[PDB]
RNA sequence: GGUCAGGUCGAGCCCGGGCUCCGUGAGGGGGGAGAAGUCGUAACAAGGUAACCGUAGGGGAACCUACGGCUCGAUCACCUCCU
RNA sequence: AGUGGUGGCCACUAUUAUUGGGCCUAAAGCGGCCGUAGCCGGGCCCGUAAGUCCCUGGCGAAAUCCCACGGCUCAACCGUGGGGCUCGCUGGGGAUACUGCGGGCCUUGGGACCGGGAGAGGCCGGGGGUACCCCCGGGGUAGGGGUGAAAUCCUAUAAUCCCGGGGGGACCGCCAGUGGCGAAGGCGCCCGGCUGGAACGGGUCCGACGGUGAGCGCGGAAGGCCAGGGGAGCGAACCGGAUUAGAUACCCGGGUAGUCCUGGCUGUAAAGGAUGCGGGCUAGGUGUCGGGCGAGCUUCGAGCUCGCCCGGUGCCGUAGGGAAGCCGUUAAGCCCGCCGCCUGGGGAGUACGGCCGCAAGGCUGAAACUUAAAGGAAUUGGCGGGGGAGCACUACAAGGGGUGGAGCGUGCGGU
RNA sequence: GUGGGGUAACGGCCCACCAAGCCGAAGAUCGGUACGGGCCGUGAGAGCGGGAGCCCGGAGAUGGACACUGAGACACGGGUCCA
């Protein structure tokens, strides 16, 4: 997980800790589909 | 690999009163696990509908704080009766509900616990399952472990049973080191998947005595009657090659006709529901235990 | 520290750097592996030739408004289907259903769209060979 | 001692840059001869020895008296502990780090959770094996002769 | 850790001279140093230069007469021949003659202009202006 | 229940080398961790559950590491611990949460008999000590023999065997392969994602590190013999017959081909080949009894 | 030169299998451009509970909670930097 | 007699940086240490002459490149002559400064050793500390608890509270600070033992044994996970009370996992000094920490005052540096050594593939497409449910008068 | 490596026997990509790119395979077969 400090200044988006609870949770559902 | 328990040997006779009436606090434990289980396994018509069993999770999942063996029995039954899909990846437990399950609990979710407890079991029973595979031991007159494990070999030389094998070689195995247990040992300190099917059945017509070991089973030949027409009512199931011995059928003979065991509604909607799906759930049992 | 190795004998070494850091620029990627020709439409030809299927007009980028008309053209070429601005005012009634039309890249910004409206790349210089221009000027006419 | 602990400090010491020996000084290259052979017969390293040719015998250093068999070199305690064989075959400064090595193994095999000890064992390895990378170069030692943690309890 | 004498003590001289000091003690002196301090002092650019024998190393003294403006240590000993000098000039030198460069040939080290003189190229080693 | 590991898929590919002379540091790990577990894990007679534990070898996969000071991770033990339990050199059985160890009759002859020779021919020795005696391996040889090429035929070949009843000294083992068949078959044949092996694969591997050569994923794991071998190794496995044939015909063409081929230099040198030749044909049956024991239900 | 026995090259042909590319594809997801539509006030002043990071649970979303860290925090009193 | 449009290529571009790029705050120095190949490497003496340089033999075709003259009217084109061309090659000779290679000498680099002193260096055993919760008995009635208010909850079966006694788990306050130690995460009750490391003082020994480190290895805050124990308080999820238009929260009452012990995994963070590490140099002043040195005081202490050297650690600050913020011998200044990392924003830390892990997930990592900017410092204003100061009738405290209730005058909105 | 066949000619080129070697992190193998060179475009130059027109060397005749005659061919305007 590459994590670019640049994306936690808040402004125009959210909390980076939240999109990357977001994304986490979508490749968990994309690898259960596949199994 | 040894697919064993420890403990728990007593725990699972407490279904002994799943056929009367009285109620203790393990029924009812056993019957909010079932339960709990049942909705947490997956299930959607492989590799696509198992879900991990984490015992430090499931024990708040209903406040409980219940020990893990009694845990991993629990499953170990469901399975060794045809309601759970079980992989043990190693130190793990992986389940996916049946087709009969999510059946059986669709059109019989608003039954009592007890009763819905008792026509799963039953209903695992009615059709090819290794549960039925016992009982049909049973019928045919084995006392204990040995004679299951001489019909186990009988089953799998007529070669009719590749639907059946693999969960007959978990027996073995599991015989393997239950004889051991008992051969040497007063104590069974350990639980192979003979016993719970032994357990579960005892829950419906069969009674238990632990001794030294051993697990000395005797039948009551007036509920064995009350479901043997039941069977008889929906043959879609194999006697596996086995047959009934001449004690038995005549002690089912000559008998005061018991109560049936349930309401009539009830006996002729499970008849009617596994009747019209018989296809489906025979094909998912290969896929259980069936090779080709 | 020092920009390094600065040795006299480890030339190999820069030169591996120097290939390495040189992926970091995108157009010696884009020229080297051929992206832009493996996602070509017009693979590299300054021109081409198509037919209309349809007009449609688009709105143009606010702040600014305007209505922009255009032609969506499937390419003899390869069969795709691309949007195809039309200049000149007055000019899109020469343009019509099933046209044999001339379509030529619009110059953008890195070969891209031009000002305003975005997405489409090609403009229209000939219709069934006569020069759109021209036309627009309306010294000539179309077959 | 910037090798690991990695810090600048400076307690070295000096000496005077004379090319002679001092004149006050009495002892004759013999005598310091045969006093460093009674030394080195107790059981005393060369360290100490030269401590005590300084400190009580006042010797400043050996380094001053040219080597009586050699006029291209000078006099060293070692070389004569080599001239008598009472110098040692493997190199004593790596001796210490063997007998140190084998302690502490010791040591942390009945205490097995002070990681800052092993870290200790992991930075010591690394010296007795640089040096010894050092002598095979130089020819001091066997060409063949090779550490082992168990061999090393032996000396 | 040191790694050669060289860059250390013209790097020094450069430090020393644009605080102005006078006097300089360039302290890792070798054989090479003094081949060195000789030329441009023969061009002027210092006054005496005098070895001292510390007993380890020995150091090199000199006061400045104020006429450095850059003196480097070109470190990556580049070889050339004679007949292009004029490139490795534009890239160290700021004008037509101005300053020198020191190069190592067969005969030792010396200035560039009498090389081109003698017509002796070799490997560039400092330079200074 | 499933047995398989993960990750180390193509770990036991490099074993293939010992065909040759060829050294790797991947094979001199191979032989080193074999070495240390047949060193570690004792020959107590367990047949209980209690005679595990208590005379067995706890196993602390964090204790095994190679000799640099360097830990070794655990699948690769796992996959080389299950090839020495099917080749029969040793005994596993996995208690809750730990891997307990014991050796074998084949082990603590093997060793004893050849404990000056080379640490390759060492492990050399120890797979056709394996191969020579009543062994599941020795099923998956002789189905090869057969002229089984893939998964298939010893699916095929074990399911027949199961048609006769007088299976019972490899009747488990035989069990635990058709179950590790039909839990990765899917795996291996539908997918083509190759991420556990089954134990007729580590049964392959060993194979190609003797005689065979096995081809990587085509979805399955394709396999052909090599016919020079196979030449010395039946010649061998007809000098000493104590494994039974299992009801497996050889077919013809690997027959001729076997007659079709010159004579190979045998695995070994003659004088140490003829010891173990003689070694097993002595002891046989106290082998053959503990392979019934540990494979078989009486 | 014809016919037969054999050898060599062998173009091709049939079957089985391995691999790759293109087309079309029911069906599933997310990414971006538009502004109209709807819900909510999350952040920027102490953004009305400081903010953010690592980890885990929950929630329609903004998000909330929990433990360890950070000054990319304020008002100040201030341990206090200056004084 | 051309000019315009599109596409492709070099310049622009020090936006590929060897010449010659950046990584504290914008892209980027890694969470830390070790060490292999490789790269860079102390001084002096003897030798070789591979590299390096000079001379010379052959050769590297023509056309083409540059120049003078000549021919077509000059030119383009061509001829004669001169010089270069990728030229990486090769024979012989000469030099030895340096790099290389070989033999010898030397400590300053480094490493070892020894002696007082310092320290929350780590590990193990024992001992102790106040506080909290529970339990028992006595006193004692009528509430406690909590909040902006309350409410839930506890309580007369005796609560809250005070006293006597017993049990349980966690943690070691004040002394405490920019202290100290450690490679980093991190480390604090007292004693006994084992063990690492450094400084300081001494050449006391050895002699370049060194720096860096691709590939490798090692341990490494919290949280989560596996197996068994444990569970005082706290408190994820969850259960109620309350708040609100709505409250899946903030507030309150509970409450499982966790928090602790043993054995493993997971390899993580704004792991930040957002500063990868070693050497040489470059104005200063000032304190504290440890060691040494010199004086003086001393109720004679490992006590007390002043200066210096060494090592560690802060502040101010000259020149210098930098977009500025700021740094400035603890550089982010000038040189010398070695790796990684960066090349407009997003798509993205994604897809696909590989490896690892039991699992959560870790390491590696694009493309199409989209966009005129994103981003950094700093100035002025405006604003803050920020802070400070000074004000009042368009503010309030004191007092008085009085409107909107009825009617009407007047006018606003609407018919 | 030994000892031979075949070639105009040395040569695993080929055959028989013997032995286990050869290449790989200084990038083997595999894949993508391409006739090589003298030269050409741009740039102050380091450098970056391109190999079509002319000359040298290479190779090819619908894809593949094969033979006669010849000093020279498996032969663009000789021959045979498959597709």
């Amino acid at each position: 997980m590459k994590r670019r400090p640049r994306k936690w200044k808040k402004k125009g988006r959210m909390r980076w800790k939240w999109i990357k609870k977001r994304i986490r949770r979508l490749k968990r559902q994309r690898k259960k589909e596949r199994g | 690999k040894v697919v064993g328990i420890k403990g728990s040997v007593s725990y699972l006779q407490a279904l002994k009163y799943l056929k009367t009436k009285k109620v203790t606090k393990r029924l009812k434990e056993i019957e909010k696990l079932v339960d709990t289980l049942i909705t947490l396994a997956p299930y959607a018509p492989i590799r696509k509908n198992y879900a991990k069993i984490s015992f430090n999770k499931i024990k708040t999942v209903s406040r409980s704080k219940i020990g893990s063996p009694r845990i991993k029995s629990i499953m170990l039954l469901l399975w060794n009766f045809g309601l759970l899909d079980v992989k043990i990846i190693e130190n793990s437990w992986y389940v996916r509900k049946t087709k009969l399950a999510s059946l059986l609990e669709e059109n019989f979710k608003d039954l009592s616990p007890s009763e819905k407890l008792k026509v799963y079991l039953l209903g695992g029973l009615l059709v090819d399952t290794p549960a039925r595979f016992v009982y049909r031991c049973t019928l045919n007159g084995v006392e204990d472990y040995k004679g299951v494990k001489k019909a186990i070999l009988g089953y799998l030389s007529d070669q009719r049973s590749n639907s059946l094998i693999i969960g007959l070689s978990n027996m073995l195995e599991s015989i393997k080191f239950i004889e051991e247990a008992q051969a040497y040992s007063g104590k069974k300190e350990y639980i192979g998947l003979v016993d719970v099917a032994f357990y579960g059945l005892s829950g419906l017509y069969l009674d238990v005595k632990r001794e030294s070991g051993k697990l000395t089973v005797k039948p009551n030949f007036r509920e064995l009657r009350a479901l043997y027409e039941i069977d008889k009512s929906v043959a879609t199931g194999s006697d596996y090659g086995l047959s009934i011995s001449k004690e038995i059928l005549e002690n089912l003979a000559n008998t005061k006709r018991r109560k049936t065991i349930f309401s009539e509604e009830v006996q002729e909607l499970l008849v009617n529901v596994i009747k019209e799906n018989a296809i489906s759930i025979s094909q998912d049992l290969q896929n259980m235990y069936g090779i080709i | 520290g020092k920009k390094a190795p600065n040795g006299e004998f480890a030339g190999r070494k820069l030169k591996l750097k120097r290939k390495k850091f040189r992926w970091s620029d995108i157009r010696y990627k884009r020229r080297v592996l051929r992206l832009k020709e493996k996602s070509d439409p017009l693979e590299g030809a300054p021109q081409a030739r198509g037919i209309v299927l349809e007009k449609i007009a688009v709105e143009a980028k606010q702040p600014n408004s305007g209505m922009r008309k255009a032609v969506r053209v499937q390419l003899i070429k390869n069969g795709k289907v691309v949007t195809a601005f039309c200049p000149g005012d007055g000019a899109i009634k020469f343009i019509d259903e099933h046209d044999e039309v001339i379509i030529e890249g619009i110059g953008g910004p890195k070969g891209g769209s031009m000002g305003d409206i975005p997405g489409i790349r090609y403009k229209v210089v000939k219709v069934n060979r006569v020069s759109l221009k021209e036309l627009v000027k309306g010294r000539k006419e179309k077959p | 001692a910037r090798m690991h602990a990695r810090k600048r400090g400076k307690s070295g010491s000096k000496r005077p840059p004379r090319t002679a020996p001092p004149i006050w000084v009495e002892y004759t290259v013999e005598e310091i001869e045969n006093l460093v052979v009674k030394l080195r017969k107790e059981g005393y390293s060369t360290a100490m020895i030269g401590t005590i040719l300084r400190d009580q015998y006042g010797i400043p250093s050996v380094k001053l008296f040219k080597d009586p068999d050699n006029p291209n070199r000078n006099l060293t305690i070692t070389r004569i502990l080599e001239k008598h064989g009472l110098a040692p075959e493997i190199p004593e400064d790596l001796m210490f780090l063997i007998r140190r090595a084998v302690n502490l193994r010791k040591h942390l095999e009945q205490h097995p959770k002070d990681l800052h000890s092993m870290r200790g064992l992991q930075l010591i390895e690394s010296k007795i094996r640089r040096l010894v990378k050092y002598y095979k170069r130089k020819g001091k030692l066997p060409k063949n002769w090779r550490y082992d943690p168990e061999t090393a309890k032996l000396l | 850790t040191l790694l050669d004498p060289l860059a250390n003590a013209l790097s020094h001289i450069t430090n020393s001279e644009r605080v102005g000091k006078r006097e300089v003690y360039i302290k890792p002196a070798s054989k090479l140093i003094g081949e060195v301090l000789r030329v441009m002092q023969k061009y002027g650019y210092i006054g005496e230069f005098e070895f001292i024998d510390d007993g380890r190393a020995g150091v090199y003294r000199v006061q400045l007469l104020g006429r450095i403006n850059k003196a480097g240590a070109i470190k990556p000993r580049f070889p050339v021949k004679v007949s292009e000098f004029e490139k490795w000039e534009k890239r160290f030198l700021p004008a037509f003659e101005f300053g020198i460069l020191i190069v190592s040939t067969s005969q030792g080290v010396m200035s560039h202009k009498e090389a081109i003189e003698k017509g002796i190229g070799g490997r560039l080693i400092a330079y200074v202006y």
